[PDB]
């Protein structure tokens, strides 16, 4: 650290190398912050978290209880220890409150004044953060597992909704729209993710043991479908082009967008080339996934090394994306961890779990 | 105040790159130097470097290379910004008008990506088939030179190898082939790919990758014969052509890591190498034709080399970021023919107003390691040399008018050793002549025109009075016993010479020299002055004297020689020159010792009473004074090693430095061809000329041969505190003697508290005048000096140097121990007053309202200084990530944090505690922090950005700091300090940077800000920027997480550029606005008054 300073200062090394380089040192020093609390509201287990993209002060939670909470994670005090108080809530009484579990919640990117929720009540609701009232509501013939919007741009208004139906749903926030359908999955779509990198590319994962990358602008067909054997194994159809040996319930793009991470029920995590969908064959060892619903996990960003934090049991397994080494398993929670999200600003981490608690993980030293 | 002006006071001095080719003409040898934002072109000539053009780029130059595509007359320039603007430049000169055209330009930024660890790499195919760029981990951008691509449209190729150290295109390949070193777990290796422009993908390399040295950092491609690549590791140097493997491990290079290289011979038979320790090296390749073996020889020692290129005939240019850049000739050993000043990384600086004048002067901690120094930056008046004629030996100068009818000075008399010489000086031409009545065979103490159209020449021998209508000689006065004359002083009528302690008073009458008063002095006369004040006669009632022995300035009643006043100056240093003069109305006595000390007194033409004594030290050498009238007012010139002009403004003395080297003697000379000019003479030459109206910065260097870190100024002690760090290696010892080891007296920390190359840390006490190192305190093994403060605390009258430290152990990532230490320097002894133990690193300290404010790791705390001489903790504020930076105004504290950006924290005297006032809820990594006024807060981003925060104006959310400014500086700011280099805009802040650039920030009224803002925009349209880059882009706040248009900042560099633009181009800009022409000229001119 003194070396970080004196280096940066005499301009020995580039200031933003030392910065990334420090940032990774921190992720490495990750541990449960027993000095920070998150105010308990959710009665059901926390299924999802999202930290506001720019400046990252406020964060959204959603429960099996169908509630959405909105926290301020910042600290006004003289002290190092504080609780993150919930600013707002979508509650039992709120006319527009979700009936069943809220599976995903995401800040409308590029506009803070709006956030989005999807539920098992077969809806996607578009919220308005100031007025805390509904803005748009969309309904589906089936339960909503995952939704997402493009972090990359304003070129389009599309949301991608994963449902129990084999058809992938594209709702258009500009007007009501949503006649847009991605076809070729044979089961529940348990996850959907837009490329951080490319504007119109989306990734979908289904219980059909398959993962597909689409250019949504195309009327028919996907770009690639992930084959875990890189096609070295000759299978009948209906067999070939599978990502995992079980439901694929996780999806994450590496920060640069050049690779895809999938988690299956086969207890495996695979890293794929996001372009050609080749298996990079990174190890990671066994990663326990038994979830019937979707599985939210996340990636570090802005550090030398890129890490992936995937819920593992009641812990959160930290791996290195490219190298494939398990760094540590962060242990604070007493029951199964449903999701964790990364605080890009300080290299902290927040986790949701079935203990109906949100834990803070900050780097030490 | 929410509206801010930023202007560059000193351009960046550090060299991030240099390259050599034929840019300006195919038959010219060019040297190009990129200094951050700055591009300098030169032609290598018979003798030296002819400068040709210097241009600013809107951006930090990442990559500079010249290359020649088939069908171009001369080389083209390819530049990449760090904001990733790419361009291809041509050099076009029409007559004496000279322009750099943008032949192609585009921005190659990718929306997202992982910036590679070893940084941006530009490379160009030897056949100019493409430009390769490695910007981000995972990709290789290709800028095709195949077709005509005016937009520089580029494309990525996926690179399976995610860690690439260095890469180069190889020579001699049927298709562009890159060779590169990359790291995977199994080690570092060198691999090759062909680059298909059709497939837009890589193809298999020509030769299979091979394992390389664990530390192999650097790839050189070898030219057409031998082919292949040479790979520099810290231990070994290997060669791979793909058929043959050659490796050598010289012992001589193990000491350092080799950071740069240059091919000397085109056939690649010889390469220059350079390392972090300053060593220049020569790499040689012995030789149907192929490579036999490699050999390394140590050529010498140059500035620590950022980059280096050989020019021709044994001269080598050294670019250096860490210290002075060089032009050096090779021999066994290396000699620097030329030295280019670089304020290296300015790690710290402080503004001192010495002399208690109106004007500021900057003293910096500059460079590092071998290159470390202090630099003293001050403004000053230059002079114009019309004529310089070689006359070693000059002991004096006098102007004389020979023709009594003529009102112009026709005669320059130069005293020498046993002789005097006389200059005829007709017009612009000066030639040696004789003068009748004047002896040449004695040394001349004084001469000039006197009463009744006569001349007088005083010498060691006699005072000789001369009639100038006939010439010849009228009278002469010799000492009665024929003893030698000691000192001379003469005005138009009266004369006083002193022989030893003896004194003679003489008058000048027609064809006569009348002796009147006589006396013998207590001690030997040192210097005298009779220049009459207030006139009313032309006769001076008073005599100005100073003596050896007792060291006294005395004023005496002239007719009698009775003593009016005797002031005791004190000290072993004897008075060199004494002068009486009047500034404004008021009368001063000026007496300058031989050490540079100049005392100045209030003088009474009646009592002869010297009152209100004051002293300033300008120079270390004996200072002699001469009076010279400049237009309106009379000024005193001071000849010394720091030559100075002294005058009055607002009835308070002003000392202007002069940008000359050293001046032994001077006299004002106005001839028919040299009007109202000055005669200066140094040890070698007698130069003639005038004072330059415009002030330019003058810079002095005090080389430390180790690393300055903090610096601060103790006035009462008349010295600077400085924290330095020298490296020693394994008990330990240095590679070289540095300032810490040169100390006249030195101490070592005795602390009992806490109980292969290591930093050793010193507190240096440095004299504010000689700049010698008076004392060096060395800290504990593994102690680090971090922060340093000069102040007095509590009710205690003593001024102290207070130094925070940390214990740095190898096993730990952040220090769990450190200490604050109070030192006092008085009576030339460095005293340790007190220690205070702390639980970690003390990153910053500031004197707060008679209290000490320090930050330790995550904690900002306030100390009170006890009547027991100790530090008692008053209050802690624990809410921080890392508190690296402290600034204060009143009860307000500004705390710079590593990531959390900035916080306005306050002290409630009532609760004896801290309360957060407001915070910046934008996360930022801070370099520096400054408080502009109670409301606005200035800050420096890790990414070379500036911003401004402001206390808002309803709810409890007033704890939110609004961002009222954002600006991309392009420089990394280490230090902010209030002050100005001079003497429309409120306030002045100066900043030091890593590349050596010095800036200034100041505030504008909204009315102004808007005017300039429009002016910026119209200026922008009219000015043709080099790479066709957008100015507004250039200045846009930019980081990983944000990119935004600069607001609340006016770019002074851009605005001051309006004075150089074409007369019409001016009227173009003006147009409509919000005002006409000369109006803006007036404005922009005033704006330059600020630096």
């Amino acid at each position: 650290m003194l070396g970080f300073l004196s280096a940066r200062q005499t301009g020995l090394e580039d200031p933003l190398r030392l910065r990334r380089a420090e940032s990774t040192r921190r992720v490495l020093g990750l541990e449960l912050n027993k000095d920070r609390d998150v105010e308990r509201i959710h009665g059901g287990g926390i299924n999802t978290l999202d930290i506001e993209p720019v400046e990252g002060r406020y964060m959204l939670s959603g429960g099996s209880d169908g509630v959405i909470v909105l926290y301020d994670l910042e600290n006004s005090s003289r002290q190092s220890y504080y609780t993150c108080k919930a600013v707002c809530s979508i509650g039992r009484d709120h006319p527009d409150v979700h009936r069943y579990s809220v599976e995903t919640v995401q800040w409308y990117p590029h506009d803070t004044g709006m956030f989005t929720s999807s539920s098992f009540d077969k809806t996607l609701k578009v919220w308005d953060t100031n007025t805390l009232q509904t803005a748009d509501v969309f309904n589906f013939e089936e339960t909503v597992y995952s939704h997402h919007m493009s972090p990359v741009s304003t070129k389009h208004c599309l949301v991608a909704v994963g449902t129990r139906g084999p058809k992938v749903q594209l709702c258009d926030l500009k007007s009501g729209s949503c006649s847009h359908i991605l076809q070729g999955h044979r089961q529940e779509i348990l996850a959907v993710s837009w490329s951080p990198r490319y504007d119109y590319i989306l990734a979908t994962a289904s219980a059909d043991s398959r993962v597909k990358l689409w250019d949504v602008r195309r009327a028919s067909g996907c770009l690639i479908t992930l084959d875990q054997h890189n096609g070295k194994k000759s299978q009948a159809v209906e067999s070939a082009n599978t990502a995992h040996n079980g439901k694929v319930n996780g999806l994450c793009f590496t920060s640069d967008g050049l690779h895809l991470l999938t988690v299956g029920t086969d207890n495996r995590m695979r890293l794929w080339n996001s372009s050609n969908g080749e298996n990079t064959l990174v190890n990671y060892g066994k990663v326990c996934n038994n979830s019937k619903k979707g599985l939210k996990f996340t990636v570090s960003c802005g550090c030398s090394s890129e890490f992936v934090f995937v819920p593992y049991g009641s812990t959160i397994a930290v791996y290195t994306v490219y190298s494939g080494e398990q760094i540590t398993m962060l242990k604070g929670h007493y029951k199964t961890v449903d999701c964790c999200v990364f605080q890009s600003n300080f290299q902290e981490l927040y986790s949701g779990s079935r203990d109906c608690n949100i834990l803070a993980w900050v780097p030490s030293l | 105040m929410s509206y801010n002006y930023v202007v560059t006071a000193q351009k960046p001095t550090a060299v991030n790159g240099c390259v050599t080719g034929h840019f300006t003409s195919a038959e010219d040898l060019n040297l190009l130097i990129a200094k951050n934002t700055r591009l300098e072109i030169y032609v290598v000539t018979a003798e030296g470097l002819r400068p040709v053009k210097e241009v600013g780029m809107y951006g930090k130059i990442a990559v500079m290379e010249l290359f020649r595509p088939k069908g171009e007359s001369k080389d083209l320039l390819f530049i990449l910004t760090a904001k990733y603007n790419a361009c291809i430049l041509e050099y076009k000169q029409s007559g004496e008008s000279i322009d750099i055209i943008t032949r192609a330009h585009g921005n190659v930024q990718d929306r997202i990506g992982r910036p590679s660890e070893t940084g941006i790499i530009g490379i160009i195919d030897p056949e100019c088939r493409m430009i390769g760029l490695r910007l981000y981990d995972g990709l290789f951008k290709v800028i095709p030179l195949d077709r005509d691509n005016k937009e520089l449209k580029a494309f990525n190729i996926r690179l399976e190898e995610l860690h690439v150290i260095d890469v180069k295109f190889l020579y001699g390949c049927q298709a562009p082939t890159i060779c590169f070193v990359y790291q995977d777990p199994q080690g570092r290796h060198v691999k090759t790919y062909e680059v298909s422009l059709r497939e837009k993908e890589f193809n298999k390399g020509p030769w299979k990758q091979e394992n390389v040295e664990a530390e192999a950092s650097m790839v050189i491609a070898v030219p057409e014969p031998f082919g292949g690549a040479i790979i520099i590791g810290q231990e070994s140097i290997t060669y791979h052509n793909g058929d043959k493997y050659l490796a050598i491990a010289p012992p001589i290079i193990k000491q350092s890591t080799i950071v740069c290289h240059n091919r000397v011979d085109p056939n690649g038979s010889r390469y220059l190498l350079g390392d972090m320790e300053g060593r220049l090296f020569m790499l040689l390749l012995e030789k149907t034709v192929t490579l036999k073996d490699l050999r390394v020889e140590l050529l010498g020692e140059t500035s620590i080399a950022e980059c280096l290129t050989y020019l021709d005939n044994g001269v080598v240019f050294v670019g250096s970021r860490l210290g002075d850049s060089q032009l050096v000739k090779l021999n066994s050993y290396v000699v620097a023919m030329e030295t280019f000043t670089n304020l290296g990384p300015i790690v710290d600086m402080c503004v001192v107003d010495l002399e208690r004048q109106g004007q500021g002067q900057l003293v910096t901690c500059s460079g590092a390691f071998k290159e470390g120094s202090l630099r003293i930056i001050r403004n000053g008046i230059g002079i114009h040399e019309h004529a310089s004629i070689d006359l070693p030996g000059i002991k004096g100068l006098w102007p004389l008018r020979s023709d009594p009818n003529r009102e112009t000075d026709d005669t320059l008399v130069l005293s020498f050793v046993g002789q005097t010489r006389v200059l005829m000086l007709n017009g612009e031409e000066v030639e040696e002549t004789e003068l009748m009545g004047f002896v040449d065979d004695q040394q001349t103490f004084f001469c000039g025109n006197v009463a009744h159209q006569q001349l007088i020449q005083i010498t060691s021998a006699s005072v000789r009075l001369v009639s100038q209508e006939p010439k010849a000689l009228v009278s002469e006065w010799k000492e009665p016993q024929a003893k030698n004359i000691s000192v001379a002083s003469c005005n138009s009528s009266q004369v006083v010479v002193a022989v030893g302690r003896a004194l003679y008073y003489l008058q000048i009458h027609p064809q006569e020299l009348r002796q009147i008063s006589h006396t013998e002095m207590e001690h030997e006369v040192a210097c005298l002055d009779i220049t009459p004040l207030g006139d009313s006669n032309g006769l001076s009632p008073l005599c100005a004297i100073g003596l050896w022995t007792d060291i006294s300035a005395r004023i005496l009643k002239l007719p009698s020689f009775e003593l009016l006043h005797k002031e005791m100056l004190g000290g072993e240093i004897i008075p060199r020159s004494i002068l009486m003069t009047t500034f404004e109305s008021s009368h001063y006595l000026l007496c300058a010792l031989g050490d540079g000390a100049l005392f100045y007194f209030g003088l009474n033409i009646e009592t002869g009473l010297l009152s209100d004594r004051k002293k300033v030290t300008l120079g270390t050498q004996p200072t002699v004074l001469r009076t010279f009238r400049s237009l309106s007012t009379t000024n005193v010139f001071a000849c010394s090693d720091r030559p100075t002009v002294i005058y009055s403004s607002n009835h308070k003395l002003v000392f202007s430095n002069v940008n000359l080297k050293e001046v032994n003697y001077m006299c004002p000379l106005n001839s028919d061809g040299y009007p109202d000019s000055l005669a200066l003479a140094n040890n070698s030459t007698l130069t003639i000329g005038t004072i330059d109206e415009i002030q330019k910065l003058h810079i002095r260097t005090v080389p430390l041969y180790e690393s300055p870190r903090k610096i601060c100024y103790q006035e009462v002690s008349q010295c600077f505190g400085v924290l330095s760090s020298r490296i020693e290696v394994q008990g330990t010892t240095a590679l070289r003697p540095s300032a810490s080891t040169q100390a006249l007296s030195s101490s070592v920390s005795s602390s009992k508290l806490f109980s292969e190359e290591v930093e050793v840390h010193n507190l240096l006490i440095i004299d504010q005048h000689t700049f010698e190192v008076l004392h060096a305190h060395q800290f504990l093994q593994n102690e680090y000096a971090l922060s340093l403060v000069s102040c007095k605390l509590g009710k205690d009258p003593n001024t102290y140097f207070i130094v925070g430290t940390a214990m740095v152990y190898p096993e730990e990532a952040e220090p769990k121990q450190g200490r604050i230490v109070v030192f006092q320097y008085s009576d030339g002894k460095l005293q340790t007053v007190a220690e205070k133990e702390v639980k970690g690193a003390v990153y910053s300290m500031v004197e707060f309202n008679g209290k000490l404010l320090a930050s330790i790791n995550s904690t900002v705390r306030l100390y009170e200084w006890t009547t027991e001489k100790e530090l008692r903790t008053e209050c802690n504020h624990y809410n921080n990530i890392m508190a690296l930076y402290l600034k204060t105004k009143g009860d307000f504290i500004l705390v710079g944090d590593l990531m959390r950006s900035v916080l306005l924290l306050a002290y409630k005297p009532m609760e004896g505690n801290f309360e957060e006032i407001a915070r910046d809820f934008n996360p930022n990594w801070m370099s520096a922090v400054e408080i502009l006024d109670d409301d606005n807060f200035l800050g420096a981003e890790n990414a070379f950005n500036l911003f401004v925060c402001q206390k808002d104006s309803t709810d409890e959310e007033r704890q939110h700091l609004q961002e009222v400014g954002l600006f991309h500086l392009g420089e990394f700011v280490n230090v902010f300090c209030h002050g100005s280099l001079v003497m429309p805009t409120q306030g002045s802040v100066l900043f030091g940077t890593v590349n050596g650039m010095i800036g200034l920030v100041t505030s504008l009224s909204e009315s102004w800000y808007n005017l300039l803002l429009d002016m910026q925009n119209r200026l922008n349209k009219v000015i043709k920027s080099v790479g066709k880059i957008e100015h507004s882009f250039w200045r846009s706040f930019h980081t990983e997480r944000k990119t935004e248009p600069a607001t609340g900042f006016i770019d002074g560099d851009l605005i001051e550029s309006f004075l150089d633009i074409s007369r019409p181009k001016m009227q173009e800009v003006v147009a409509n606005l919000q005002a006409t022409a000369d109006d803006l000229i007036k404005v922009v001119e005033e704006l330059t008054r600020i630096h």
